[PDB]
RNA sequence: GCCUACGGGCAGGCGCCGAGGGUAGGGCCCGUGACUGGGGCGAAGUCGUAACAAGGUAGCUGUACCGGAAGGUGCGGCUGGAU
RNA sequence: CCCCAUGUGGACCCGCCCCUUGGGGUGUGUCCAAAGGGCUUUGCCCGCUUCCGGAUGGGCCCGCGUCCCAUCAGCUAGUUGGUGGGGUAAUGGCCCACCAAGGCGACGACGGGUAGCCGGUCUGAGAGGAUGGCCGGCCACAGGGGCACUGAGACACGGGCCCCACUCCUACGGGAGGCAGCAGUUAGGAAUCUUCCGCAAUGGGCGCAAGCCUGACGGAGCGACGCCGCUUGGAGGAAGAAGCCCUUCGGGGUGUAAACUCCUGAACCCGGGACGAAACCCCCGACGAGGGGACUGACGGUACCGGGGUAAUAGCGCCGGCCAACUCCGUGCCAGCAGCCGCGGUAAUACGGAGGGCGCGAGCGUUACCCGGAUUCACUGGGCGUAAAGGGCGUGUAGGCGGCCUGGGGCGUCCCAUG
């Protein structure tokens, strides 16, 4: 069963290709509380349809590039900024934090 | 902010017990009427009513105590000595069946929360279910 | 301080140059059939792309050709020259 | 600490450290004496105790003690460590091995001969 | 070494009757008759209360010098009795009566235990029909544990046999004195061992 | 080219085999693929040879060239019996 | 040049990449070390008495300056200050 | 080895039909096959060619898992993506060209340190911690680094080409070498074996087969290095020898211990003597099934059976408390002991010997290292007024956590089956 993931699209700045956001829940291997984690997939998109802040469901696919490995399966749910804002003021909090 | 409510419950009638109130009140709701339906079925209090206190709705648990004793501090003997959150928030567990705790050699009771329903360690075996792990009550 | 499980490279070497012939060739008669495409000789080219297509499925035959090797050298070639004789149409021989 | 505390932070464990640099875990390792000493005691206990500084295969330069009613260590002569502090005797942290090498086994010793290194003296 | 030395000495350090020469240790002098101190030069002074560990000790050894057994074996069988489903202390002695040994003792092949061993060791009993000369042995239920055609004629074992016409044989035991044979029936009860001892204090000890 | 044959499982003295199906290439005692059977040389047991010939077939059938004296185990397995 | 059924193949030549080296500069880690801080130890000398009882100018403290020394003083803070 | 023809079929281009990332059907065009050898030689065996399928083996890919340091915080330029091309069995920046400006990082990027990974193994009540040699599975190297050839497969430990360090031959031009295979040598070290036997068995290769090779292996040997079994004897034997120790001098003790009595009989001696081995082969039968015949052991004259047969190794630690085991003498803060508390300055159950005793036994101690005790890193299962611990206060970012009723979804979560 070729994987499937359901994510966000957070980056648009490549050519055909798209960041998705994937989200994944689960109790800690020793504490036991839910830890939420997650990876960001570098998606596959031909007709450059999909847009950002679009949720979407990844699947395994034929290598494409390097690290680049999924195409994107169907448009979930369009229009939700929402989630991609925390990705970025969390990006932009990076900026701080060092010795500069 | 009252961050868990059952929590808050198991600890008014913790609370009350230890001073020998006679009845408690306590913030009405659904679930929480479930937990306290199991308690006095199991007998650990006398039962409950619904209630309203100035407009709101509440739940007041009837507590239930031993006899008198005999020599300095005839303080009865609690029916519940013992009353904890097993699952608390931010730490959630949940239990398989095979995985479901026997409680003080089986003196004790433990309340889940199945899909088929809140129930005690000896429901859930016998039905075949296991789910959220409310509490430990002996 | 001899062995001789040696004649084995006494060997390679004459399939190495048995090979090297071939392959060579191959690339020649290739890159010979494409420039006739440039210029639109539809006759001669095919001619030479037959003589190719040969070469090719004969190496396949050996250890000189992996074996769908051949293949994609058959569709690297005529592909590149179909498309050539589009400046001028008309396949003469076929 | 909040459950989640020990989730971002976890528990540190504790790590030991080794009470004794005879830099392999080897359990011994052979050593020439250089210096043949009498450091004194420490506060309560006062006497007169027999020590050597020894070069070891390690690199190392330490200071070992010498059971026995009475050794005979010489300045270049090899010698072998065991390793056990003293508490009356500050930073000897090893032992000699007596009967091993160029250190002899006490003579006239007729009880815990299984150290010192002697051997079963006769009569049967 | 396994152990062989004074012994109707071990009858007087636990100051309990260690049945360790048989005859003898019935007529006036398993020593514990008329000397009950123990051994050494302070034998005949004042005991102080023994720490819990003590007793814990003392019996043990008290159970183990009576099979005399290296404590290697007795410990490993301690280990072995852990492993089976049931009392912790009555299946060691279970075993602990199951050895090839003992039996020939209880079977009365042998003025004693350490008899026993030698007539073992030197292979004047059969096992079911071969000869076995490994003590350890754990014999079976339902084996006939009997005595080698060529050692029958022999001035001790005779001599033994001729007593047992008057003493029962364990519960758990037959023999057919008159051919010399004798069945391990089943594994003896706690109820039926005689032993001074108390397993409890055995298995307490080894928790150590 | 799997063949079936045995593998060392007693020890020093105490050869017990075991036939089975693997790949030529591998190791006497290396992963196998399907146990199917074990001998025992020395035969002390009334039991020192089995062998599920309905497996054995299906070895040989799809290819499968088996040992010289692992064969023999088969016949008298009873594995090629057509009758 | 070598071979050829003249289609073409080998030899050779050049080229890219390239292990490694050279020169310049930088960074980082190991060994040896002149010169050098303090430290801890230990019985114990020397000068003084800071602290522990209001320890004999209550103590402690951030800071600041000063001084054989411990410490003294200013300023603020604290009681973990006796009457 | 090459060429030419045949083409069951198969390849490639193009077109269509079905599918659905390079899957399958189909049409025209074009391209592609091949070796013979042996007998019991008019047929059987071995081998050969193209193609579909099987089986086994493997490449690439993805999700989750996977050590310490933040006194390492920003890393990246083929670097992230795109088009095209090359290259491969094959996807791919893997490689090149051009284009775009990206990609990653506190859910710890980058830097540094260390380590082959796992089944399992050790400890632990468990959770967990530790480990990962022997056996098995996977990876990685085969003096250091680079590279390709041949090939189903290698970038190839006992194949190749180059440079480098090192050793050796050298007519000084130039060569020859790689035990991290078995055994051994030397070095280093606290420390780790025989240049043994056999190819009988199991396995592998090559062979129609007989058969060849097999330091894979199966055996032996050396090491108490571990574990397990086994022996040094059994019974009888004094109100109790002698000697040694102690004493309140009367006696206590070592001690049934010994002596001595009888009995058994390890060693040792003679005889017999092994499974493991039944195939391939040969014969009959149809070289099928089935049945019959022959050969073939390193271990080894060993195990093991039978007979005969001698009473025939014991040692180490400990004895103040923890911790089972006490007296005398020598000694005199000395000599020395010591894990920790300590012991020793003339009365030492703590030094040194002795008698005695406890513990364990071909072993016992010691050191070193793992888990344990230690709920002393605390998930189970800790804390913070004075014991070490609340950030000098606030503000709010990421993040965590969140009230009552009803419904949908069911991701977490629980149950069933199945791989
Ligand atoms: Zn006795």
């Amino acid at each position: 069963p070729k994987k499937v993931l359901t994510g966000v699209v957070v980056s648009d700045k490549m050519q055909k290709t798209v960041t998705v956001l994937v989200e994944r829940q689960f109790p800690h291997p020793l504490y036991g509380k839910v830890i939420k984690r997650s990876k960001k997939y570098l998606a596959h998109d031909p007709e450059e349809k999909y847009k950002l802040g679009d949720v979407v469901e990844i699947i395994e696919s034929r290598p494409i590039s390097k690290r680049k490995r999924f195409r994107v399966l169907r448009l979930v749910e369009s229009g939700r900024m929402d989630l991609v804002e925390k990705y970025l003021i969390r990006r932009q909090n990076y900026q701080s934090l060092s010795k500069r | 902010m009252l961050t868990d409510p059952i929590a808050d419950m198991l600890t008014r009638i913790r609370n009350a017990t230890r001073v020998y109130k006679e009845s408690t009140d306590v913030p009405a709701s659904r679930f929480k009427e479930e937990i306290l339906r199991i308690l006095a079925r199991e007998g650990f209090i006398k039962g409950y009513e619904r209630v309203d206190v100035d407009g709101k709705p509440y739940l007041r648990v009837y507590l239930k105590y031993g006899p008198r004793r005999q020599g300095p501090d005839p303080r009865p003997e609690q029916v519940i000595h013992h009353i904890r959150r097993i699952s608390k928030p931010g730490r959630r567990v949940y239990v398989g069946v095979k995985e479901i705790p026997r409680v003080r050699r089986g003196l004790g009771i433990a309340i889940l929360s199945t899909s088929k329903g809140v129930l005690t360690d000896r429901e859930a075996r016998k039905l075949g279910v296991g789910g959220e792990l409310i509490c430990e009550v002996w | 301080r001899n062995l001789s499980a040696l004649k084995r490279h006494r060997q390679s070497l004459k399939r190495r140059l048995r090979n090297k012939a071939k392959k060579s060739a191959i690339k020649t008669l290739s890159k010979k059939a494409v420039q006739l495409a440039q210029e639109g000789k539809a006759e001669e080219a095919l001619k030479i792309m037959r003589k190719a297509e040969s070469l090719i499925d004969k190496a396949a035959k050996g250890s000189t050709l992996h074996k769908n090797a051949a293949a994609r050298r058959k569709s690297r070639l005529m592909r590149k020259v179909r498309q050539l004789l589009e400046a001028a149409g008309a396949p003469l021989i076929g | 600490p909040t459950i989640n505390q020990l989730v971002r932070k976890g528990r540190e464990k504790v790590r030991k450290k080794s009470k004794v640099p005879a830099l392999k875990g080897a359990p011994f390792r052979r050593g020439v004496c250089t210096v043949v000493r009498t450091v004194t005691p420490k506060k309560p206990n006062s006497a007169l105790r027999k020590v050597a500084k020894v070069r070891l295969t390690s690199g190392y330069e330490v200071t070992a003690y010498i059971p026995g009613e009475g050794h005979n260590l010489q300045e270049h002569s090899v010698v072998l460590i065991r390793g056990g502090r003293v508490k009356d005797l500050p930073g000897v942290r090893y032992h000699i091995v007596r009967g091993v090498y160029d250190a002899a086994g006490v003579k006239d010793r007729k009880k815990s001969r299984s150290k010192y290194g002697t051997k079963k003296p006769k009569e049967a | 070494g396994r152990y062989i030395g004074p012994v109707c000495r071990l009858c007087r350090r636990e100051g309990v009757k260690l049945y360790l020469k048989g005859e003898r240790c019935y007529s006036p002098k398993c020593a514990m008759e008329r000397r009950p101190y123990p051994p050494g030069q302070h034998g005949q002074k004042r005991a102080r209360r023994p720490s819990d560990y003590a007793v814990r000790l003392r019996e043990k050894q008290k159970l183990r010098r009576i099979y005399g057994i290296s404590e290697r074996q007795f410990r490993n069988l301690f280990e072995e009795a852990s492993k089976k489903k049931g009392v912790t202390g009555s299946v060691f002695l279970g075993l602990l009566e199951s050895r090839l040994d003992n039996v020939v003792y209880r079977l009365g092949f042998a003025v004693s235990r350490r008899q026993a061993r030698q007539l073992v060791r030197h292979g004047h009993i059969t096992v079911n029909g071969r000869r076995v000369d490994l003590p350890s042995y754990r014999v079976r239920p339902g084996d006939e544990i009997a005595v080698a055609e060529k050692s029958r004629n022999l001035e001790l074992i005779r001599q033994n046999l001729e007593a047992m016409k008057g003493r029962k044989v364990g519960p758990w035991l037959s023999l057919d004195v008159e051919g010399m044979k004798g069945k391990f029936l089943r594994l003896p009860d706690r109820e039926d061992l005689a032993l001074p001892v108390n397993e409890q204090l055995v298995i307490e000890f080894y928790s150590r | 080219m799997v063949k079936i044959r045995l593998a060392r499982f007693g020890s020093k003295h105490n050869p017990h085999y075991r036939i089975v199906v693997t790949d030529a290439r591998r190791k006497r005692d290396g992963k196998y693929i399907e146990k199917i059977g074990y001998y025992d040389p020395r035969k002390t047991t009334p039991d020192w040879l089995k062998v599920d010939v309905e497996r054995a077939r299906y070895w040989l059938s799809v290819g499968a060239q088996p040992t010289d004296t692992a064969r023999r185990l088969l016949r008298q397995a009873g594995v090629f019996r057509q009758e």
